[PDB]
């Protein structure tokens, strides 16, 4: 109802970012949606005097045939002044990742009831493109708070506090966190009772996705158990172990390598010795312990690496410094993704990003095992998420792929 | 007098920290001065400019060529910042098409009243014995930075309600011009054109060419489109500018004419940095340009786009990292064509390049037609299957069918997932002295077969590749190779079918000859048995 003044960081101007091509149906959807939004005063047309531009496209969320408008605010988000509030830099609710169940809700309907600081509005400018440049693209700017901006939930923190005040006091055992346009709600309850409580909460929102963090995995490094070892087996073992020696200090491969001495066929069976078995055992025990001195630094960037294992399976690692992992994991999930690598990759990136948002309260920077052009061409078609993480592209195959399989 | 609807001005500012332009007026001849005085007088009578006094310290220079020329350059530097061509193949066929380019465009649209003081200029009087005459612009000046954007924005604003009231016609807006197509009867269409230009007359926009249209280097005919004739320069001396111009022109001609090859010519331009240097051509290049003039012999036209039909793109491999494509709806009638050159890289394969081409064509299509075309590709379904399933990278191509039009894209070798039973096991290694550039490369096997080859002018990576090559040469149809090289394995895991490194290519051919190859890796200097650092290091 009253606009809190917002500016950019010192020295930085408003985002000017090229609008990328859009399909005909997406353009139509955006046209209809924005035509509806203009009547409601949410956005207003602008003239040539506003050089700033931000990318925009359209998607379809889960279990819905209705197109949704998605703005890519990344450049604006980083150019937006770092938002510190009277919240005093709220510490992430670490009790969230420890919860039995967590439900993700979309609160983005609320941001449109709050007007935006006038001088800042020119920075929210976007363009609906036309096919084949036959007509100039339709340009709008946001009068209210746009979804996807990092300043919107920051400004709406107080209102959201006043709205969610009764629910939190009624049942204090329910954890609540807010990121962007999405609201995460944790509970230890039963799935049915969970869903009913969710209905209670959303109807509580009205008058003013199911995750399981406890079922989430932190993967250790495992070695094979065999009655019979071949030369190839032992060579692979020594490889993985020598790799793990970077992570774990006390790993020693010498007595295992001692078995390989001479030139033997890869398929030839090599029986282990007492020294060898002992060494392998000690290595196992070393691997069963966690990593020495692994910590999370909020002043550092999170990095997510993803490897494609094939057969619809993907592995991943979230970390800050090399060979120190904050998390590792695996995604085998198959829904309609069987014949498409890029769709799988996209859903994987979404899952990993969501988990990252739950644990550290911020998205990581992905290193994707895909060519820039392929990804950039196809990623928006499979993308159901309202937030967009940063990413880069690794074009050299890692040797570390089968070491996580 | 019927009142003309007012055009609301656009608020304009300058860049922060910078003030308006102040520049002296250059000396002009007497004829220039008189002509400028006359022109400015009649313009002032038209109401496009107005006289000003001493209160305006800002001065923009002027000239005469009669036509007045105002130089806004410095102002263009101090003015604020404001906000591709339509492709004929994307145009949907209409029975009637009218072209209207508003005459005296920028002057028809007013200027921000609080801005006008900055643009003001000065006409020097005779002998400089009198204070120069002072004028300021009341409208958008020709040559200003912010004129086109304001003009087109106003034009769009005015045009908006007419198109809504006339959904049965389609209007395209490029810069100063409007293009109105309709499927109605020519009498109807003409009348609606009259209605439109009346609608533009209400806001005071003056409007008036018939098919074919010469537009943006194209030629537009009612049922078909093409490009304006390309001028191919001939000479006994080919300079760098000749190569740039020919590359641009051939690229421009490639959208319609199939089979245009710019490769050699583009190779001639590497690190030139010379305004004048000549350069001879290879026989491949001469045959290339001769076949180019052969392709430019009998001209062909592109057709327009019909939304009710499928959009299809067919790709052919031209060889030497070159690809070509045709986008069409019905057989033998092309909407447009094009080419794809491979990105600069050390190693690569046909499948990758084909994928990249598909991505490119996809993007271009989404720009032009607003959708992704169906593909006809010279690759077997099984080939693509094996490729994308066994590739370490995520990859996808949209909906496509296999067309058999050789050469076909194929996979030339496949490495085993598991070690081969019965196959001999070659443990290979190589090393070199960084100082003397002398090294050794070789192998030892389980059957006692050994080789060590001494090498001059080499490096570790070269000797490791060489070692693998020696393993491939001396081994039977099925072989297991063990290497300590993360580099060699890095190269072979990327599956190149061609490389700019001859050693790698020889390795590739060797692999092609093989029935089964299993490549295994071990850490060096860990004393893994069979892995011999000692033979190569002497
Ligand atoms: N100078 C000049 C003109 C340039 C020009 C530029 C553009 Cl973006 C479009 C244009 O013509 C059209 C305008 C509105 C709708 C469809 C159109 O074209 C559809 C295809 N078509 C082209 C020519 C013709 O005679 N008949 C025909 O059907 C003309």
């Amino acid at each position: 109802i009253e606009t809190v003044p917002v500016k950019l960081k010192p020295g930085m101007d408003g985002p000017k970012v090229k609008q990328w091509p859009l399909t005909e149906e997406k353009i139509k959807a955006l046209v209809e949606i924005c035509t509806e939004m203009e009547k409601e005063g949410k956005i207003s047309k602008i003239g040539p005097e506003n050089p700033y531009n931000t990318p925009v496209f359209a998607i379809k969320k889960k279990d819905s045939t209705k197109w949704r408008k998605l703005v890519d605010f990344r450049e604006l988000n980083k150019r937006t002044q770092d938002f510190w509030e009277v919240q005093l830099g709220i510490p992430h609710p670490a009790g969230l990742k420890k919860k039995k169940s967590v439900t993700v809700l979309d609160v983005g309907d609320a941001y449109f009831s709050v007007p935006l600081d006038e001088d800042f509005r020119k920075y929210t400018a976007f363009t609906i493109p036309s096919i084949n440049n036959e007509t100039p693209g339709i340009r709008y700017q946001y009068n209210v708070l746009p979804q996807g901006w990092k300043g919107s939930p920051a400004i709406f923190q107080s209102s959201m506090t006043k709205i969610l005040e009764p629910f939190k006091k009624q049942n204090p055992d329910i954890v609540i966190y807010q990121y962007m346009d999405d609201l995460y709600v944790g509970s230890d309850l039963e799935i049915g009772q969970h869903r009913t409580k969710i209905e209670e909460l959303r109807q509580h929102l009205l008058r003013w996705y199911e995750l399981h963090p406890d079922k989430w995995t932190v993967q250790p490094i495992v070695l094979p158990e065999k009655d019979s070892w071949t030369v190839n087996d032992i060579q692979k073992l020594v490889g993985k172990l020598n790799w793990a020696s970077q992570i774990y200090p006390g790993i020693k491969v010498r007595q295992l390598s001692k078995l390989l001495r001479g030139t033997k066929a890869l398929t030839e069976v090599i029986p282990l010795t007492e020294e060898a078995e002992l060494e392998l055992a000690e290595n196992r025990e070393i691997l069963k312990e966690p990593v020495h001195g692994v910590y999370y630094d909020p002043s550092k960037d999170l990095i997510a690496e993803i490897q494609k294992q094939g057969q619809g399976q993907w592995t991943y690692q979230i970390y800050q410094e090399p060979f120190k992992n904050l998390k590792t994991g695996k995604y085998a999930r198959m829904r309609g993704a069987h014949t498409n690598d890029v769709k799988q990759l996209t859903e994987a990136v979404q899952k990993i990003t969501t988990e990252s948002i739950v644990i550290w309260g911020k998205t990581p920077k992905f290193k994707l095992p895909i060519q820039k052009e392929t990804w950039e061409t196809w990623w928006t078609e499979y993308w159901q998420a309202t937030w967009i993480p940063e990413w880069e592209f690794v074009n050299t195959p890692p040797l570390v792929k089968l070491w996580y399989q | 007098m019927v009142p003309i609807s007012p055009i609301e001005t656009v608020p304009v500012k300058l860049k922060p920290g910078m003030d308006g332009p102040k520049v002296k007026q250059w000396p002009l001849t007497e004829e220039k001065i008189k002509a400028l005085v006359e022109i400015c007088t009649e313009m002032e009578k038209e109401g496009k400019i107005s006289k000003i006094g001493p209160e305006n310290p800002y001065n923009t220079p002027v000239f005469a060529i009669w036509r007045k020329l105002v130089d806004f350059r410095e102002l263009n530097k101090r003015t604020q910042d404001f906000w591709g061509i339509p492709h004929p193949a994307g145009l949907k066929k209409n029975k009637s098409v009218t072209v209207l380019d508003v005459g005296d465009a920028y002057f028809s649209v007013p200027l921000d009243e609080d801005f006008r003081k900055y643009t003001a200029f000065t006409i020097p009087s005779i002998n400089n014995e009198t204070p120069g005459i002072r004028y300021q612009y009341n409208v958008l000046p020709q040559g200003w930075k912010g004129s086109p954007a304001i003009f087109q924005s106003s034009m769009t604003k005015i045009l908006e309600p007419f198109a809504a009231q006339n959904p049965d016609i389609v209007i395209c807006q490029y810069m100063d011009d409007l293009y109105v197509g309709s499927d109605l009867e020519i009498g109807q269409h003409r009348t609606k054109i009259e209605e439109l230009r009346q609608h533009l007359l209400r806001w005071g926009l003056t409007t008036p060419k018939e098919p074919p249209f010469l537009w943006m280097g194209y030629e537009l005919h009612p049922d078909k489109w093409t490009v304006q004739p390309i001028v191919l320069p001939e000479k006994d001396s080919w300079t760098v500018n000749d190569i740039q111009k020919l590359v641009g022109k051939l690229n421009w001609a490639s959208q319609i004419y199939p089979g245009i090859k710019v490769r050699q010519l583009s190779k001639l331009l590497r690190g030139t940095k010379a305004l004048t240097e000549v350069i001879p051509l290879t026989e491949e290049a001469e045959l290339e340009l001769a076949e180019n003039r052969e392709i430019l012999k009998e001209p062909v036209h592109g057709v327009y786009y019909d939304p009710s039909k499928d959009l299809i793109a067919e790709i052919q491999k031209q060889g030497q990292g070159q690809w070509t494509y045709q986008i069409y709806q019905e057989p033998f009638k092309n909407l447009k064509t094009g080419k794809y050159a491979r990105m600069r890289g050390a190693h690569t394969n046909d499948v990758k390049q084909l994928t990249e081409a598909v991505q490119k064509i996809t993007t271009e299509s989404i720009v032009i037609w607003g959708k992704t075309p169906k593909f006809k590709l010279p690759i077997q379904k099984e080939t693509w299957e094996t490729w994308w399933t066994e590739y370490w990278q995520a990859t996808w191509i949209p909906e496509w069918e296999f067309v058999n039009t050789p050469p076909l894209v194929k996979l030339w070798y496949q490495l085993e997932k598991e070690p081969i039973v019965g196959a001999e096991t070659f443990y290979v290694d190589g090393a070199a002295n960084r100082e003397t550039k002398l090294g050794k490369a070789g192998y030892v096997t389980n059957k006692g077969r050994q080789k060590v080859v001494p090498l001059t002018n080499t490096t570790n990576q070269k000797t490791e590749l060489q070692a693998i090559y020696l393993a491939l040469q001396d081994s039977g149809l099925e072989v297991n190779i063990v290497t300590d090289s993360q580099y060699a394995l890095g190269i072979i895991q990327a599956q190149p079918d061609k490389s700019e490194s001859e050693l790698v290519n020889q390795i590739i051919e060797q692999l092609i000859k093989k029935e089964k190859v299993y490549l295994a890796w071990v850490p060096a200097h860990k004393g893994i048995g069979g892995n011999e650092q000692v033979d190569k290091l002497v």
